[PDB]
């Protein structure tokens, strides 16, 4: 029947700064005539509602996605990888790291 | 301003691809699995998507048409902004809605009773259409002829007058002269520098090219004649035209079924793999596995993988009502489905590439906005489905795929028997579209006046087809009418271009793949610059005119007669040598009734 909670904005202004983001909902102004906050002409709403449904050809069905950013700004240090230990040998000329 | 349409297409892109999906989705629930609840569930849902149009069709008209620049966008708004009906008063527009549904239901629910038994009485599609293809009764062929013509056809008489003023009204308000010119504004095109082609261009172009067809149907109708009078003697004169009732059919549209009358050679079977289809236990999904690997042999995509669920390719396991006809789905969204019934035969091994040829047209023009995802005229779209039917039926194919002894021989002999079938389908329905559009197209502009449509219909058979009446008909007869696309309201001029397209698409392609024989033993498996070749085609939609479609295949910006002759000059050479003692051509003057 289509799952229609999953929107998107098709109308902006000015394309987004990196990182920026946008969560209001004004009556978008394509013509010159001002829009007052009612539909109409040139007057659009800028939210489009992607309708899923589960017979949907793929390219057509959902995809999640995540962005995993990693920053370093100037700080003493932060998270980072994990260090695997190993096995301790004794009585031999070795060469050690603790 | 042109920004301004810019903006409401794409308002205009996302909604209706979301209604024309559960629109056509309902209406794939109702074809597969027929209730009633299933209908009403069809209507509302059909009808969401016709009235959502009308309401973007009036707001369209808001921006002019003449101030746009680029050519996609204006192509779209073109499409858009069409009145079509409505432009009638709204009591006109009503009585115009019941003379079309009156003249189908007439159609379809006619009767026609038996004056030996009034009690016993047949529709059109069981009983009267076995007898006009299977009797050798003179008796019972004329017949059901004329009792067709008289009981119904005089019907649609005083409904299809009332028809041809109202469809004048409307075409008039849409700034075209007549009805006939409405039709031919799909080839129009305007202004793409050197591609352009005018709707009046047309009609020199298809009579340019029927007489060079002339000669050919010519010497098939001289040994159709001559094999007539050993079926009917004492009935078919030497030297004059055919009893319009003993064609094969009602109409005689395709001569497809005088084939065992006019078969050259009989004592050679011609070709059949359906015994060799139920020897190696091939299900339901080889035909469409074999079809699939023919495809990605060219150069072209794989099935989409929905296309093995969601599709239905046989009748179920249960008894489900579900009309049973081949054809092809483009629900939207990237989801193709094929919906047919499959027998295992050599006859649906052929349908099932004609079919999948129209799935790998819809996915290569999916990228292109919604109102451009059709042919690029009304005729291609046919056209691509059947080059895919001509290549798979070659005996050079079906031993490659695996379906005939490889020691097998193909004589001269086996050849004239294949490529006289194809001439009696393809040849033979040539001069009937051509008489049936140019009759139709002088109605509606008004050179045949209504007191001589059915003495200027009579003159034409005589003429051009080559076919004489048997009974006179005077003007309270419609014998137009009597056929499915006259009294529904379809055009007709799209069934003799598509013939002329088909065989310059496969001798375009036949030389990108090094073909060395004739071009009727022809195939494109294991290629690949052939399918590049076709793949530029495919792709366009309706996003470029069609004259620059053809250019991209063919070469050319016109549609050309010449390769259709050259898949049938071995048959040409062995026709002028069969009537070297008979008489080609025909007289006007006999009848069958004139002495
Ligand atoms: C044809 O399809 C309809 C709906 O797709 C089926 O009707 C009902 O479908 C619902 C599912 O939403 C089931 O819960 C009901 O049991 C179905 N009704 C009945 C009477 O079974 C319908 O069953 C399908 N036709 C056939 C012959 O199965
Ligand atoms: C108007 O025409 C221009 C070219 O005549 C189209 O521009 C192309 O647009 C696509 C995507 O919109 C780009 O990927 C191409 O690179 C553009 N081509 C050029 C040469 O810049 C434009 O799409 C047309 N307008 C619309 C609405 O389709
Ligand atoms: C479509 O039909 C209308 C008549 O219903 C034609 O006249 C238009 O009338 C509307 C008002 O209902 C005006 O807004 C339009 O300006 C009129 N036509 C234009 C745009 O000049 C109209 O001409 C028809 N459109 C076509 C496709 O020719
Ligand atoms: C098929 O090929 C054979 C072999 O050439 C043809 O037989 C020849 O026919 C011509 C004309 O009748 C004769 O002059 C030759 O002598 C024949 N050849 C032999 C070896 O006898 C035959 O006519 C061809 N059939 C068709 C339908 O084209
Ligand atoms: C055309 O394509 C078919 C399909 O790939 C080729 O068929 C193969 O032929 C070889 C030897 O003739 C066999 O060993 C393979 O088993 C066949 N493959 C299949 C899937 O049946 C065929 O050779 C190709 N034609 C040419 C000239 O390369
Ligand atoms: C098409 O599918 C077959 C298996 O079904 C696969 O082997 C082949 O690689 C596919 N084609 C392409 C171009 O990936």
């Amino acid at each position: 029947g289509g799952n229609y909670n999953y929107l998107y904005r098709l109308f902006r202004k000015s394309n987004l700064k990196p990182f920026e983001r946008d969560i209001s909902t004004e009556i978008y102004q394509a013509g010159s005539t001002p829009c007052n906050g009612v539909e109409g002409f040139n007057c659009y709403f800028p939210l489009q509602s992607y309708g899923f449904q589960p017979t949907n050809g793929v390219g057509y069905q959902p995809y999640r996605v995540v962005v995993l950013s990693f920053e370093l700004l100037h700080a003493p240090a932060t998270v980072c990888g994990p260090k695997k230990s190993t096995n301790l040998v004794k009585n031999k000329c070795v060469n050690f790291n603790f | 301003i042109e920004e301004q349409a810019k903006t409401f297409l794409d308002k205009f892109n996302h909604e209706a691809e979301d209604l024309f999906y559960q629109s056509s989705l309902a209406s794939w629930n109702y074809n597969t699995n027929i209730t009633e609840e299933n209908v009403q569930n069809m209507n509302n849902a059909g009808d969401k998507w016709s009235a959502f149009l009308k309401e973007q069709s009036t707001l369209a008209q808001m921006y002019p048409l003449q101030e746009i620049q680029n050519l996609t966008v204006k192509l779209q708004l073109q499409a858009l902004q069409q009145n079509g009906s409505s432009v009638l008063s709204e009591d006109k527009s009503k009585r115009l809605n019941t003379i079309l549904n009156t003249m189908s239901t007439i159609y379809s629910t006619g009767k026609v009773c038996n004056p030996d038994n009034p009690q016993e009485c047949l529709l059109l599609e069981p009983g009267l259409n076995e007898i006009m293809a299977n009797s050798l009764d003179y008796n019972e062929r004329l017949w059901a002829w004329e009792s067709w013509r008289s009981e119904v056809g005089k019907q649609l008489r005083p409904l299809y007058e009332e028809y041809v003023v109202l469809k004048n009204e409307m075409a008039r308000a849409n700034h075209y002269e007549d009805y006939g010119d409405y039709w031919r504004g799909d080839y129009e095109v305007n202004g793409v520098d050197g591609y352009d082609y005018s709707r009046g261009q047309l009609i020199e172009d298809v009579e340019h090219t029927f007489e060079e067809i002339k000669p050919l149907y010519e010497h098939l109708h001289a040994y159709v004649r001559a094999k007539l009078m050993n079926a009917y003697p004492s009935y078919i004169s030497p030297i004059g035209c055919l009893p319009a009732h003993l064609l094969g059919d009602m109409w005689g549209r395709f001569w497809t079924n005088l084939y065992s009358l006019t078969v050259p050679f009989g004592q050679k079977p011609n070709i059949d793999v359906t015994d060799a289809m139920v020897d190696q236990a091939w299900d339901a999904q080889r035909i469409f596995k074999e079809a699939e690997k023919f495809f990605v042999s060219v150069g072209l995509p794989n099935m989409t993988q929905g296309f093995w669920e969601n599709s239905m390719l046989t009748d179920p396991g249960n008894v489900q009502k579900a009309v049973c006809h081949p054809t092809a789905w483009d629900l939207g969204k990237g989801d193709f489905r094929i919906l047919m019934c499959t027998k295992v035969t050599m006859d649906d091994f052929l349908t099932a590439h004609h079919e999948m040829g129209h799935i790998q047209y819809d996915m290569a023009y999916a990228a292109q906005p919604f109102l451009l995802r059709n042919g690029a005229n009304e005729g291609f779209h046919e056209a691509v489905g059947e080059i895919m039917s001509l290549s798979a039926a070659t005996p050079k194919h079906l031993k490659s795929i695996g379906l005939l002894s490889p020691d097998f021989q193909e004589d001269n002999e086996t050849e004239i028997n294949f490529l006289l079938k194809q001439a009696l389908t393809i040849v033979g329905t040539l001069p009937f579209t051509y008489m049936l559009e140019k009759w139709r197209w002088m109605v509606f502009k008004g050179e045949i006046p209504k007191d001589q449509w059915m003495k200027k219909w009579w003159e034409m058979k005589r003429e051009i087809v080559g076919v004489v009446e048997p009974v006179p008909h005077d003007e309270t007869y419609c014998d137009p009418a009597s056929l499915f696309h006259v009294s529904n309201d379809y055009s007709f001029i799209r069934y003799y271009t598509r013939t002329l397209y088909q065989f310059q698409f496969q001798e375009a392609l036949c030389q990108a793949a090094k073909h060395e024989g004739p071009l009727h033993k022809c195939d494109i498996s294991n290629s690949t610059e052939a399918g590049q070749k076709l793949f530029n085609m495919l792709r366009l939609g309706k996003s470029e005119p069609w004259t620059l479609a053809l250019e991209n295949v063919v070469g050319a910006k016109n549609m050309n007669v010449r390769p259709l002759l050259n898949y049938f000059e071995p048959l040409f050479t062995w026709l002028k040598d069969q009537n070297k003692n008979s008489f080609v051509g025909w007289s006007t003057d006999w009848s069958p009734y004139a002495d």
